[PDB]
């Protein structure tokens, strides 16, 4: 049993740990004086006992009592750190070396693909480009360095942690070498710094020092895009990215906020976190007109200086009575701190440079200063007023909500059902209204009165939608922690942060509870409940067994609750979300914008402001209390801090903590909203809010909701005086319309913050994303901080970590809009984890760096390479499906989707050998003296035949290529192992699902075995329609988690069989290449493939079937528009091909907008007639049951089988006869399902590579092409996605403009015909193996979905 | 007139239960769910009477 | 005597929709003693605009509740929407040295 | 039509009795529940006669 | 007609009175006024039950 730690931060740098620790290591209060600063010394954890012990540290402690050291907070030894200029000739020599190294690396890797690119577009380092690029990154700048220093540092201070606490437990790093003048005591249970020079000490937690490593890495990130970019724009000024930062600016930024933080100690985040607004007031000066803008810069220098102020305040309350209260700088009581703030802004605005590119980059310095050290049981206190507060409504406030949103609900029924809603009460209504019942029609919003608002909350319907019968496991079951029962809530804290008396409770307490209730977790919490069964959820919210529940506690940690209670929160959500949402889609004529922030808006609800809304949906559903859950229930449980170090104190002999009295992070009584529970209910309720003062002040509020920001748009026609302007007017509407907002939110119980809304003329940050003038300003940068070796895996995957660094790193390129500066960057931090940090592997020392090396040596004799340096260069560009390093296929930077993912390997390899091979890409393939393109494709088709369970396979991964030819995933590795753990779960459902799931996946693989052509979708659409695609949804989420057999062992550590399992999976994935491409003449050819006349598509067309041995696949394979289109840039007596033209009239379109429609690439729909019946009495998981079943009779129909086919498939999920079946089946139009069938595996839109704004500057016509692809195959469907040829010319257009600065006027893309087949909708021969058909429903019957009942069938009419 | 003023009666007399209505629905929360007393107020619905006749079978 | 009959009916139907617009409903919230909730209280205008000022309804921010209750406009409210926002005294020091 | 009115005014007179009795704090309140339970449920058993 | 409005305004205003009741008996009492409107409901249910399983 090993334990992994984390190697970024993945968490909250907790403020209770760090205080518990460094309180028990000074003898004193350390951060704040409150419990966790008592319990930690008077009785502390074994972990820090340990760290204390140790000699290192028993001598600084004694050198502090003497006083010759200051204790300090986690922030100065931050900025103590990040400003870390230690040099010799040993350090910046050996840090500068390798840095020149890595550039010069990352160049040469990305110079092939350029290579590529620039061959292809028709336009060692072999690119005049990156030859010129590589003189001038010659010499990295000292502020580069600097960081690139400090994050080499502390990552291999972390990485040598990292490997020795797996080799041995309880290891703790005590390292004084690696930082000059810095003594680190390192180990997952804390940090703690000793700087000698200037004698001083922090405690922290390891999740601080990840979050400094993770500073390190993000300035280090931050310098590196900027120092491409910018070397990039000096030779092109369109090939890097848009921003143009100085970093000089950028990393006196660095310090100033440093400084910030350093004065300011935790508190200081408080002021970072106003930086936001002040970036957003710097925008608007740009784009707003002065009132607007003067407004909200006024708002937010108040902001700023509250928050400095309120920071001080709490700096100088915390601080009084622990340990750090002579740490307080004198410039804080002096209030010349004011001047370092005026600094840091005035630094801001510099780094911006009034220049709206930049300053929507520079969002990335919100992120950039580390995390603050949350208060948990202060965050509590700050909630606990909102909470309680008492509300005070107008009965008629109360009726005008009720009544909006009963309207929303009659308009969305007559809308979608054609009908007014089945009213219970009719008689309520007057005549003008009851009229409107009849005629099954509502009055506009402008005939809308407030009485007709008032008489609308009247009304009561009859259920109209219907509750889910058997639970859905794939929505109750999650990877994420489930709060104890009440009486076990104890069991969150340390036995040693406990009193006895509650110790010797809750030892009796488990006694008596259930193995389920005991869990921990969520998974754990299903997996271990041997009496679950599929309706215990529909029975308690029918009897209400969650009201007045003795089991009911609300723990922060995020809030959570046991899971009887979880299930109802999730049901009720579920409900609206699939019911209830259709009827609010939004989840001088002046006009006006008002943006909102609801984050606290959760807070101020209640019981009568939630549930008069929430009440007309338990009607529609015929349920009591479902959707009114949470405001009938938490006012009476306790809501408590259970944070592990944060516990409460429990007065002597009390163990029910109802009885326990309220004190900090403990308190009862809350009314009103614990946030993300039910937010889809009071989403719907502020749209109606926003319908009821639409009304009152004879305004049109469009609404836009989206999380914790709504972006009213408001109008309202009113022709203008003399001397009043368009702005003035806007103006004036917006804050009368603001008034009204403030007025009618508070009349219920919401008082709006000036703070936290704001007006302007132009929806400016709508979605966190600075639109302006249609043109798009991103965050590109911001979301590539955390780019670095071993990112987003599980146990470090040598794959996934590539997978995740090619993946991020390309937001450069699709936001960024730069190709080669997302190139450099990936290469940069490809080769960083290929060449330098793979020796370094955490669980495999160097098992896979010597694999590497040798599939490199494979790699130089294959393509008879004069160096293994040159063999990685080769490595790192061939794609990863064939066992390469290359995550980012060459396609993808032009556009984003493909349906045949071998093709484009296929391709992409072809274009990256040609830089060794000097192919041209523009001309045909031809004999070349030299074969290695040959040897590669005849490697690639010429292979042994294994195929084994072919359509079980095909069926949940269409692309699947089998034959071990190509790389496998943790899903199928891990399954065989979480079967087996789960064949022993104590929940039936799970267990003899699992002993099953090998039977069932052998005749699942039967079913379909015995039609002559294979559809690997339809496969796909079969497969849906079955109880095992439900099945092994569970078993391939279990299998990402880190540890597969302990789930049920209560443990954080990896089994050793885990990592062994891992270790293979990574070697062999390591080392594909080798098998994929042997030298043995390749397997005996002695005569290589020829390349005359070849169709790259027919070839994957083959290796897809031989790896199989299928005779026939149809659906998948699909051209390359890389390959197939040739790229001409004038139009010649040919007179073909697609034309992609220029409707700008400058000739640089980056960062502009034109006059075309965005191109998104829709898929041409799936025609089809639906029948009439009452959707609503069907629960949606019974709708998309038929819709599935429909496509089967649509793909199917031609099997000689077909009548029992979907007689047992229509009986043995629906529960219908096929007959009774047939009549709800949308009955298909569409003749070619291989061209229009949608599901899962297949793409649903095929947009560019290029943000969608950009689009809007080209036209594209595709009729010369349809002239040519209609005299040859007719009306015929053929096999070239249409929308990917659109989607590859516009993208063309960007990039052709990156590499020439200059847009071309036009490009004619010309297909290969070669490439192109005729597609057309097969005839199934055989028969289905309907027995088979039957074993997997019935042995997969506990995920079958509901049944169409009898009840239910009759009113379905 | 007579059959008119009545309309006024009934438009009014409307509003008059849709106050009360919002009114019975709003005060029957958090205090009435605790004492078993919200289903008297917001009476019983579907779900409810179809496992009080599975019962009455 | 049906257009006097008919008047006195539509009499009380002005009062009944008088008494019943002005009724404010205070939320339901923890006793005084925070030993318990007490329910959603019910009560005319007036008679609530007293209770808030004798804090006999625990609520902070009373005189924010009173104003908004009343059909009145307090000095928080018309700050906050204001068309001109002050600067506070320390955000002019910081906006003079930003300039 | 007289004594419509009458009986509407004495109820209407009867309804503030209540509405005062409101703003100043079964069997009635207990025979709207079982009628209208007993109407939806004589609703749910016209679906349960077409099966 | 006015016999169509004269009655509906009866089955208005009826509903008017019932939603009175039941406001009036929940704020009224409690712990007598309300073990009454429990005690009450056990019997709705338990007579519900005694109507069906006979027709
Ligand atoms: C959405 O998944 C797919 C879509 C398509 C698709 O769209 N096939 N295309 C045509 O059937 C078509 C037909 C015709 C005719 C009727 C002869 N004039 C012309 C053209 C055409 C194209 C480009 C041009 F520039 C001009 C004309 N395309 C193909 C395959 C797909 O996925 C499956 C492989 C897995």
């Amino acid at each position: 049993n090993v334990y992994l730690t984390d190697s970024y931060l993945k968490g909250v740098i907790s403020f209770s740990e760090c205080n518990a620790l460094g309180s028990y290591i000074f003898n004193g209060p350390y951060l704040k004086n409150d419990y966790t600063n008592l319990i930690s010394r008077q009785n502390p954890l074994i972990e820090h006992m340990n760290l204390k012990k140790l000699n290192i540290t028993q001598s600084l402690i004694s050198k502090y009592h003497k006083g010759e050291i200051k204790l300090e907070e986690p922030t100065y030894f931050q900025s103590l750190l990040m400003t870390y200029k230690s040099m010799t000739s040993s350090e910046q020599i050996a840090t500068t070396n390798l840095l020149k190294k890595i550039i010069r690396r990352a160049i040469e890797i990305s110079d092939v693909k350029v290579y590529a690119i620039l061959n292809k577009l028709g336009l060692t380092i072999k690119t005049t480009l990156l030859k010129k690029l590589m003189c001038s990154m010659q010499h990295p700048p000292s502020w580069l360095i600097h960081w690139f220093n400090l994050y080499t540092k502390l990552n291999n201070i972390l990485t040598q942690y990292r490997s020795n606490e797996v080799k041995n437990h309880g290891f703790t790093l005590i390292d004084n070498q690696t930082l000059s003048g810095f003594q680190f005591i390192l180990n997952q249970y804390g940090c703690i710094v000793y700087h000698k020079e200037l004698k001083r000490i922090t405690v922290t937690t390891y999740n601080q020092f990840l979050t400094w490593k993770d500073i390190s890495l993000s300035r280090l990130n931050v310098c590196l895009i900027t120092w491409i970019s910018n070397c990039l724009n000096t030779l092109n000024k369109s090939l890097g990215l848009r921003c143009g930062f100085n970093n000089v600016i950028l990393t006196q930024l660095f310090l100033y906020g440093d400084c910030i933080l350093k004065l300011f100690h935790n508190e200081g985040f408080y002021i970072i976190k106003e930086v936001e607004g002040f970036i957003m007031s710097l925008i608007l000066n740009i784009t707003e007109e002065d009132q607007f803008r003067k407004r909200f810069y006024n708002s937010m220098l108040n902001n700023i200086t509250d928050a400095a102020n309120k920071a001080q305040k709490n700096l100088l309350s915390r601080v009084c009575h622990t340990l750090l209260d002579k740490t307080v700088s004198d410039n804080i009581i002096n209030g010349r701190w004011i001047i370092l703030l005026s600094k840091f802004l005035k630094l801001i605005k510099l780094a911006g440079d009034n220049n709206l590119n930049n300053l929507s980059e520079l969002y990335f310095l919100f992120r950039i200063f580390g995390h603050p050290m949350v208060d948990e049981r202060q965050a509590m206190d700050a909630v606990k007023i909102n909470c309680n507060e008492t509300k005070f409504y107008l009965l008629s406030s109360l009726s005008m909500l009720r009544g909006a949103f009963i309207y929303r609900i009659i308009k969305g029924f007559v809308n979608n059902y054609n009908r007014w809603p089945t009213l219970r009460n009719a008689i309520v209504l007057p005549l003008r209204w009851l009229t409107y019942y009849k005629l099954n029609t509502y009055p506009s919003l402008l005939e809308l009165t407030e009485r007709d608002l008032i008489v609308l909350s009247g009304l009561r319907f009859y259920r109209e939608f219907r509750l889910p019968k058997k639970v859905d496991l794939e929505m109750i079951i999650n990877d994420k922690a489930i709060s104890p029962p009440k009486n076990l809530i104890w069991t969150s804290f340390p036995r040693n942060y406990m009193p006895s008396h509650i110790q010797n409770y809750i030892e009796h307490e488990k006694l008596k509870f259930s193995e389920s209730d005991k869990s921990r977790r969520v998974l754990e919490y299903y997996l271990r409940d041997n009496k679950f069964n599929e309706c215990d959820l529909y029975n308690c919210v029918v009897n209400q067994s969650y009201l007045n529940n003795p089991n009911h506690v609300v723990s922060l940690t995020f809030a959570m609750q046991p899971g009887m209670f979880r299930q109802v929160q999730i049901l009720a959500e579920k409900m609206i979300a699939e019911n209830i949402l259709q009827f609010f889609p939004e989840s001088y004529i002046s006009k006006c914008s008002i943006i909102t922030d609801l984050s606290k808006f959760n807070q101020a609800f209640r019981y009568e402001t939630s549930c008069i809304c929430s009440d007309v949906l338990d009607e529609l559903h015929g349920v009591q209390s479902l959707f009114s859950w949470l405001h009938l229930t938490i006012p009476h449980v306790t809501i408590i801090c259970t944070y592990r170090h944060a516990p409460p104190y429990i007065g002597d002999h009390i163990v029910d903590l109802n009885n326990v009295d309220e004190q900090s992070g403990l308190y009862r009584y809350h009314m009103g909203g614990i946030e993300g529970w039910c937010q889809k209910l009071w989403t719907i309720e502020a749209i109606s809010l926003l319908d009821l003062i639409s009304l009152k002040g004879k305004f049109s509020i469009t609404a836009l909701i989206n999380g914790d920001n709504q972006s009213i748009d408001i109008s309202k026609p009113i022709r203008l005086m003399e001397g009043q302007t368009h702005a003035q007017a806007d103006y004036l509407l917006a804050l009368n319309s603001l008034k009204l907002l403030y007025k009618e939110y508070a009349g219920i119980g919401h008082k709006l913050k000036g703070t936290e809304t704001y007006i302007s003329r132009d929806m400016q940050f709508m979605s966190k994303t600075i639109q302006h003038n249609g043109v798009y300003y991103p965050a590109s940068i911001k979301k590539v901080l955390r780019v670095g070796p071993w990112i987003n895996t599980i146990l470090d995957d040598f794959k996934v970590s590539l997978e995740s660094i090619g993946s991020l790193t390309q937001e450069l390129e699709y936001r960024g809009e730069s190709l080669l500066c997302s190139l450099i960057f990936r290469n940069v931090w490809l080769y960083n984890q290929i060449a330098l940090q793979l020796k370094n592997h955490a669980l495999c020392n160097n098992k896979l760096y010597l694999d590497i090396l040798k599939v490199l040596k494979h790699l130089k004799t294959f393509f008879n390479l004069d160096n293994i340096d040159t063999a990685l260069t080769l490595y790192m560009n061939l794609p990863m499906l064939f066992g390469g390093g290359d995550p980012n296929l060459l396609y993808r930077s032009f556009y984003r989707r493909t349906p045949d993912f071998l093709t484009e390997a296929i391709v992409h390899s072809v274009f990256i050998l040609s830089y060794y091979t000097n192919h041209d890409l523009k001309d045909k393939l031809q004999d070349l003296s030299d074969d290695r393109l040959n040897k590669f494709l005849t490697c690639i088709i010429t292979f042994d035949k294994n195929p084994n369970a072919e359509f079980v396979t095909l069926m949940r991964d269409p692309q699947a290529l089998g034959s071990e030819r190509q790389a496998k995933i943790t899903s199928e590795i891990n399954r065989l192992a979480v079967t087996e753990v789960l064949s022993t779960a104590p929940n039936k459902i799970f267990s003899k699902s699992a002993q099953h799931y090998t039977t069932t996946e052998i005749d699942l693989n039967d079913i379909m075995q015995n039609i002559e052509p294979t559809y690997p979708h339809g496969l796909r659409v079969v497969y849906e329609s079955l109880p095992f695609y439900k099945a092994e949804k569970i078993v391939n989420l279990i299998s990402g988690t880190k540890s597969i057999t302990n789930i049920l062992e209560k443990t954080s550590a990896i089994d050793l069989t885990d990592i062994d399992r891992a270790t293979e999976m990574m070697r062999k994935n390591i080392t594909l290449l080798i098998r994929i491409l042997p030298l043995d003449c390749n397997r005996d050819k002695r005569e290589i493939l020829s390349m005359e006349n070849l169709s790259i598509t027919e070839l994957s067309k083959y290796v897809r079937e031989r790896s199989w041995s299928l005779s026939n696949i149809v659906g998948v394979t699909s051209p390359s528009i890389m390959y197939t289109m040739d790229i001409k840039y004038t139009t010649s007596t040919i007179s073909s091909g697609i034309i992609i033209e220029k409707y700008n009239v400058n000739s640089l379109t980056r960062g502009e907008r034109g006059p075309t429609k965005p191109w998104v690439g829709s898929s041409t729909q799936e025609k089809k007639t639906m029948p009439v019946y009452n959707r609503q009495v069907l629960t949606k998981k019974q709708r998309d049951q038929i819709d599935l079943l429909a496509k089967l009779d649509w793909v199917y129909a031609s099997i000689d089988n077909k009548d029992e086919f979907m007689e047992e498939l229509s009986i043995g999920t629906l529960g219908l006869t096929y007959e009774k079946a047939k009549k709800l089946f949308p009955q298909y139009l569409s003749v070619n399902y291989l061209h229009r069938l949608t599901v899962s595996s297949r793409p649903c839109e095929f947009p560019a590579s290029i943000p969608a704004y950009r689009t809007t500057n080209y036209h594209f016509d595709t009729s010369p092409i349809n002239r040519i692809l209609t005299e040859k195959y007719g009306d015929e469907d053929i096999d070239i996605v249409f929308q990917n040829c659109i989607s590859f010319g516009l993208s063309l257009m960007s990039v052709v403009e990156q590499f020439t600065n200059v847009c071309p006027n036009r490009i004619i893309l010309i297909p290969k015909l070669n490439e192109i087949h005729l597609m057309k909708p097969p005839i199934f021969t055989g028969d289905v193996d309907i027995h088979k058909l039957k074993q997997v429903i019935q042995k997969q019957h506990m995920f079958l979905p509901d049944k169409i009942s009898l009840t239910q069938y009759v009113e379905l009419f | 007139n007579i059959t008119a003023r009545l309309d006024r009666i009934d438009e009014k007399l409307s509003e008059i239960l849709g106050m009360l209505h919002t009114l019975v629905v709003a005060s029957a929360g958090p205090t009435s769910a605790r004492d078993g007393i919200r289903d008297a107020m917001i009476g019983l619905r579907e779900e409810m009477i179809e496992k009080i006749r599975t019962e009455a079978l």
